[PDB]
């Protein structure tokens, strides 16, 4: 099944998924009645306060310091798959390879200089690191310091903005902080999805909070639904694995509501892809699969970030969401330390990555 | 007219229900979206959340449905919902209603046809599991609520009265009657 079908095709073939729906609901069942007098509909709902278990948070049944690990492996490796795949953006698969932290690219980087994969995550992290919460006002304006000066860049200047990026921070720019845009598909682009884990590292320990911040994270720049339903659904793989779930377990299929391709991601397709059936372009739903895809098919750090950058294409965008998952997976301590010490501000990272992880706030109740 | 002036007979004489609405729609806006929350007055974010309660479901869009009367009061309770949806981001993709309709309403639901409820029309992001209809949703007049509930978990995308879609797909699978609506501006 090919993500690029049409959404009417790919909704008739999704009903063998109807499961992982969460049901309605007693309220909007009722408000999807013809009659809401004269329910037609079946009335085992919940109430629509009550929290549906797909957000009941699964207790972290593994050492708090291994989650330390895998949370620093989160953002970490969100770094150093940016800074080995930029090497080979926008190339054609298999005209070039790379296996190590060697540079080079479109801009010309130095080994181990990240891009605005890494800008934009840092640009969050430090917002929530302030604020204590998801500040959309904040985290832009960090993003215009970058943009605009080079802030939170890895060689002083900005220098691989995205174009539906630029657009964001110059209508915010013009019209202040109540803008919001960026909202046809043609906006379906990468930046959110690349700039994840520290809204999963923060809300770490509440899967509601996860999913709140996760879409809310996006619409800073991308009202996309399908940038923001793919920040949700990597934000739950990101929290699973720093819970320390198995892959197993984490790519499985989940509960959740998600539009139908970012679905078919959760329900596994790409799990029977050949390579030659992946696509690493920079529309999300690619580039999220492609990620997913990746890390399934490898053992280890080191090879996971690999396979998805020599991928080509945005081999940026999908080494660096795969430098997430998998960093997540096998945690901070099994990146190579080669590829660490490469890597521009490594420790700064860790530690915002480690001072995210302590933050956290507890569950609410 | 306010929003407490549209509700207050709705409620008992005592309580300021609209107040009530905005206060927890203010405090879950603030947890799950705050910006998003900036667009919206008291009486925008107070009716939103006022329409995906039971009672206030209930007594509104039965009436813009031609169930019951539509009162002055209803029809301010109307306007200050679509005042406060009009400030919203557009939802511009597919959402969901899976419903059960009389078989000559379904009648009507041919392709080439056009649609157009008085009502406001709730769809989720979802797919649905229930319903012998499958509505397929493309437009964007309709905008995301969610965060104005307390876990943003249905991802209900809210159209408004009046919305005028052609029907441009349609087809049984299974046993579900599944249509693709088209917002027509």
């Amino acid at each position: 099944i090919d993500l690029r079908e049409d959404t009417w095709t790919l909704q008739l073939y999704a009903q063998r998924y109807k499961g992982l729906s969460p049901k309605n609901s007693r309220e909007l069942q009722l408000r999807m009645e013809y009659d809401p007098l004269k329910p037609n509909l079946p009335t085992s709902g919940e109430e629509q306060n009550s929290k549906p278990e797909w957000l009941n948070t699964p207790p972290c049944l593994i050492p708090e310091s291994e989650s330390l690990d895998k949370a620093k492996g989160a953002l970490v490796g969100l770094a150093i798959g940016d800074a080995i795949g930029t090497t080979l953006e926008f190339l054609p698969r298999d005209k070039l390879h790379v296996n190590d932290m060697v540079g080079g690219g479109p801009f010309r980087l130095q080994p181990g200089e990240w891009t605005d994969d890494t800008s934009m995550a840092l640009c969050l992290a430090e917002s929530y690191i302030s604020a204590g919460r998801l500040d959309i006002t904040l985290f832009r304006e960090k993003l215009v310091r970058w943009y605009r000066h080079g802030e939170n860049s890895s060689n002083g200047r900005c220098f691989d903005i995205g174009n539906t990026t630029r657009n964001a921070l110059e209508q915010y720019l013009k019209h202040g902080a109540s803008w919001f845009g960026n909202t046809e598909p043609e906006t379906a682009g990468n930046a959110a999805i690349i700039r994840q884990a520290p809204t999963s590292i923060f809300r770490r320990k509440s899967l509601q909070r996860t999913f709140a911040d996760s879409d809310s994270q996006s619409m800073a720049t991308h009202c996309a639904p399908e940038s923001m339903a793919s920040c949700q659904f990597l934000g739950f793989i990101l929290n699973y694995l720093i819970n320390g779930s198995s892959r197993e377990k984490a790519f499985s299929p989940h509960v959740m509501p998600l539009p139908v391709r970012v679905l078919l991601i959760n329900a596994g397709e790409y799990k029977e892809k050949k390579r030659d059936e992946i696509r690493s372009s920079g529309y999300v739903i690619d580039t999220l699969e492609a990620a997913m895809w990746a890390v399934w098919n490898t053992d280890n750090f080191h090879d996971a970030i690999l396979l998805a950058a020599n991928l080509g294409d945005d081999a940026d965008s999908v080494a660096a969401t795969t430098g997430q998952i998998a960093g997540a997976l096998y945690g901070y301590s099994n990146i190579p330390k080669p590829w660490l010490d490469k890597l521009v501000q490594q420790e700064r990272i860790s530690n915002l990555a480690e001072q995210l992880f302590y933050m956290a706030p507890e569950e609410d109740f | 007219h306010h929003h407490s002036q549209d509700p207050e007979n709705l409620y008992f004489q005592g309580q300021e229900q609209a107040k009530v609405w905005t206060q927890t729609a203010r405090a879950n806006a603030e947890k799950n979206n705050a910006q998003l929350s900036t667009l919206l007055t008291d009486d925008q974010i107070g009716a939103i959340y006022g329409y995906t309660t039971n009672e206030g479901y209930t007594a509104l869009n039965p009436a813009l449905r031609g169930q019951t009367p539509l009162t002055p009061e209803l029809e301010a309770f109307t306007g200050h919902v679509t005042d406060g949806l009009n400030k919203l981001p557009a939802y511009n993709g597919e959402t969901y209603r899976g419903t059960t309709l009389p078989a000559h309403i379904l009648e009507q639901n041919q392709i080439g046809g056009t649609v157009s409820d008085g009502g406001f029309m709730s769809t989720s992001a979802k797919t649905p599991f229930d319903g012998d209809v499958s509505i397929s949703v493309r437009g964007n007049s309709g905008k995301q609520i969610d965060f104005l509930s307390k876990y943003k978990n249905e991802a209900e995308v809210l159209y408004p009265p009046n919305t005028r879609f052609e029907v441009i797909n349609r087809i049984e699978q299974n046993g579900t009657t599944h249509l693709l609506y088209r917002e027509i501006p």
